[PDB]
């Protein structure tokens, strides 16, 4: 259970 | 840490 969050 | 960040 992983959560990529995009930043730049 | 189960929330990565992608720079």
């Amino acid at each position: 259970s992983k959560t990529f969050i995009q930043v730049x | 840490k189960n929330v990565l960040y992608r720079r």
